[PDB]
């Protein structure tokens, strides 16, 4: 699993 | 505003609970009805509930409509607009008569604004349009578009534009004739779900 | 916000 | 069986520790070299650290080729899998002597197995082609995986493209009455994903109607 959230063109993924 | 007294006078559909986000992170639901006298937002309990989270009860409002019925709104609060866990809503009368019941999904509600600055140049004899998307919206990528494209003097043709690119490149358009163009957009699976935007101000061109 | 996981046809994430 | 023959006169270059991921939960890791007995995969230590843990061990296998050279390779363990972080990787000769230093993410480097029932038919109305199939068996985000369709005349070089998610296509270029034979690849989409176009799927080919 990773730590994802919305943006400007599409999904940003850190590694949570 | 003859669009304006057209909504007035078309006829009606029965009473229904109707929620939508419009920046993704946001939610209204309400419902209009008979403005008798007496009624506010005392007599109704609207709650909503979260999976794996407690029944919590939404600040109804009321506003009248343009057309005369009563518009009761509430608005969750921001940390409770979580999208793709189901979200239940149960609207009931103070004395415990049920009105409605409606289960959703965040992200398959979503009426995003409609696109701005469309601009319509000219080629090889063909016309390219280009528009920026719903401003300040996320997702950018995930919204696909739809431009109506209705020739002037005395009609229609219509384009589905896949999802992210906000350009199109028109084809097959009789010589000296004049078009007016609009786009709208709406949010695109798998993820995402929902309703057409209005249009955008369209533009005219003289081929 | 999310924590997110491969899916059969995109990105799974339940809230955090 | 052409093919087969096709390969082994080919040329290749310098060796290189090449890696890949089929489905998103899994990495093998392999070279190739000439024989030489007395040369076994004990003679090898493919080690690895990633994303601030402790270096472990791959225990390395020996194959043979049909052009004659050996390949060694190593499959990680599914729980070190992890798509994000940049696998550092590292091989040494017994001797001390390094062999491979190759820093990775796997998601980087993506090479799925052949689309599936690939199946064709006559479009009702227009009497067009429309191509149909279901992605690689068995791999997650399907709606990311983007393909190419190669059209051949039983002709020249046509190639259609087809965006990330869908797997229909429709051709309507095609002369009539002739047969078409085509195979569809597949490939990860950006930007998150990366890497290379997979094999082909099994073929079709398909008369056309008389005239159109």
């Amino acid at each position: 699993t990773y730590s994802c959230h919305f943006g400007p063109l599409t999904w940003v993924c850190k590694p949570q | 505003k003859f669009e304006s007294k057209a909504a007035l006078l078309a006829a009606r559909g029965p009473e229904e609970l109707l929620c939508f986000t419009e920046r993704l992170e946001d939610l209204v639901c309400f419902w209009e009805e008979a403005a008798s006298a007496g009624v506010g937002p005392g007599n109704y309990s609207f709650s909503y509930q979260l999976e794996d989270e407690p029944w919590k009860l939404c600040r109804l409002h009321q506003a009248p409509t343009a057309r005369g019925a009563v518009r009761f709104w509430c608005s969750l609060p921001t940390a409770d607009t979580s999208s793709f866990v189901p979200l239940e809503l149960r609207v009931t009368a103070a004395s415990g008569a049920p009105r409605y019941h409606r289960v959703i999904h965040i992200n398959e509600v979503v009426l995003l604004d409609a696109p701005v600055g469309l601009v319509a140049r000219l080629a090889s004899g063909h016309v390219v349009l280009r528009w920026l998307p719903p401003p300040e919206t996320p997702m950018t990528s995930h919204i696909r578009y739809e431009v109506d494209v209705s020739a002037g003097n005395g009609s229609v043709q219509r384009v589905e534009i896949l999802e992210g690119r906000t350009e199109c490149v028109l084809s097959n358009l009789r010589g000296r004739t004049r078009y007016t163009f609009a786009v709208r957009a709406r949010m695109a699976e798998p993820s995402f779900g929902g309703f057409w935007s209005a249009w955008s101000e369209p533009v005219s061109l003289l081929t």
